[PDB]
């Protein structure tokens, strides 16, 4: 039932200065009506999170998706003597398939970060703690943790994405040579084994065409583009 | 070639997202008799990519878990295809070069007790049991590399009885292998967190019966006591219910895991 709270472009992420305006303070957390002023030690709390988790879990998502990407990629365009479509599909279903891994796999050291730094700020400023105090500062840290998740795991997710498709690009070199060269040559790049499989083995209706791609067949890479995990689908404007 | 045709359409169909879930509906009835599935699906178009997609779309509601029925049954008929190509010969090997059980394991990591959860994690032990039937040595290479180990225990101490025995299965197979034994039985923390796991679920059985849970309970035990260092901390802490006669009744029709338990407990000697 709900939809993710920001479009891709919601969020810049150049810097972590990209995440303060989306911060979210649920007034009624009974720490913040004993001490307002706590309110004031969120935003570095969530930065430094961020800031801690960034790297490794951009690092990781790259890594699970790229293997998988480049071998369904390959696949798919075999008999695409074009370096053209397959570098854009590439390009949409890697990032995709990395923010995805990236959300899956930011969430919870996210919640774990956001609430441990914001308990430690908490005790730190105020004061002295409390035996019941205490219990209103880990309701806040907990509070305040699963209320932010979303926005610290989009920052991480953009930076995944953009890092993203550079990679794929590298990744990708020799097929975009293997097609290169065969122009040269005089002749269209089709990878001889796919060629042969899909000649003898593969039903008519079913066939990777030599021919070419069917523009209706793209709607899966397309959709990749239209619709990423944790953001807000494209439109028309 | 009427029904047939059939099938080529519903396949042409899981591309666009209009007509994929009918698509996935259909097709995931008919792979019981359609030998061949697997290659067509593996070899079209955009199919597998449109099979990732469903999975990748669904991890939203994966945390917070706020996964639907209709969600999980609409993922469900997709990791059911996936199951197909994991299974089929021509397929198999091209399905794990592309890693695509990882994809898999963030639903194997969710603890959700709801039945969308619990649906949704059995299915998805169902394609790595799949690739596994096929005794591969491949496949167990890769489950090693992947961390499955810690996804399976868990499951096997708190899910369904399904779903516990089919990710007991799964160890039973990474354990019956040869770099699997010595992998689970290289550190004694490794060795102590499965047979913990294993000492946790004999007694959990000793209270409620599962016939095939324990035989695949007990294969494991039986497989460890080839490891010389296993066989000397079994001796010390294989449970009690697996010496006496707990488990008589149950077993007297199984020939199968009464020799197997005869064999676990001349072994330790």
């Amino acid at each position: 039932p709900p939809q993710p709270q920001y479009s891709y472009h919601d969020i810049n992420v150049y810097s972590l200065a990209g995440l303060a305006p989306h911060i979210t303070l649920n007034p009624t957390i009974p720490l913040f009506q004993a001490h307002p002023q706590l309110k004031q030690c969120v935003r570095q709390a969530i930065e430094r999170a961020v800031q801690e988790l960034v790297h490794p879990v951009v690092d990781r998502s790259i890594k699970i998706a790229m293997t998988t990407c480049e071998q369904i990629v390959r696949k798919d365009f075999a008999l695409d003597s074009e370096e053209s479509r397959m570098r854009i599909a590439a390009h949409h279903m890697m990032r995709n398939l990395t923010a995805g891994m990236a959300m899956i796999t930011c969430r919870e050291p996210l919640l774990m970060s956001i609430s441990t730094n914001l308990k430690n700020s908490f005790a730190s400023a105020l004061r002295t703690a409390s035996p019941q105090q205490r219990e209103m500062m880990d309701q806040a840290a907990a509070q305040l943790a699963q209320d932010n998740c979303e926005l610290a795991c989009c920052f991480i997710q953009k930076t995944a994405v953009e890092k993203a498709g550079p990679e794929m690009d590298k990744r990708l070199a020799t097929e975009f040579e293997l097609r290169k060269h065969a122009r040269q040559e005089g002749r269209r790049y089709c990878d001889p084994v796919v060629l042969t499989y899909q000649a003898e083995r593969m039903p008519e209706q079913i066939r990777l065409k030599v021919g070419g791609v069917d523009p209706k067949q793209l709607a899966v890479y397309e959709e990749f583009a239209r619709n990423v995990p944790g953001f807000l689908p494209t439109n028309d404007l | 070639a009427a029904d047939r045709e059939k099938i080529y359409q519903w396949i042409n169909e899981l591309s666009s997202p209009e007509t994929r879930e009918n698509a996935l509906l259909e097709l995931s009835k008919k792979r019981e008799s359609v030998p061949d599935l697997a290659p067509m699906l593996w070899h079209s178009f955009g199919t597998i990519a449109a099979l990732l997609q469903e999975i990748v779309n669904i991890y939203p509601s994966i945390n917070p878990p706020t996964l639907t029925a209709h969600q999980s049954n609409r993922v469900c008929n997709a990791l059911a295809l996936l199951q197909c190509v994991a299974s089929h010969p021509e397929t198999r090997s091209a399905f794990l070069a592309a890693h695509i059980p990882l994809f898999l394991y963030p639903f194997l990591h969710t603890v959700s007790k709801t039945r969308p959860f619990e649906y949704l994690r059995l299915t998805s032990l169902g394609v790595i049991g799949a690739l596994v039937k096929t005794d591969e040595q491949e496949v167990i290479n890769f489950l090693l590399t992947t961390e499955i180990i810690p996804l399976c225990l868990r499951i096997m101490e708190s899910g369904s009885e399904l779903s516990k025995t089919v990710a007991t299965f799964i160890l039973q197979k990474i354990l019956l292998d040869d770099t699997g034994l010595a992998y689970i039985c290289q550190t004694y923390e490794r060795f102590s967190h499965v047979a913990m796991i294993l000492g946790k679920m004999v007694l959990q059985l000793s209270k409620e019966p599962s016939a095939r849970l324990l035989k695949h309970v007990v294969r494991c035990y039986l497989r460890l006591s080839d490891n010389p260092r296993a066989r000397e901390a079994l001796r010390q802490c294989l449970p009690d219910q697996l010496k006496d006669t707990t488990f008589a009744q149950v077993l007297k029709d199984d020939t199968t895991t009464k020799r197997w338990l005869a064999q676990l407990v001349k072994n330790l000697q």
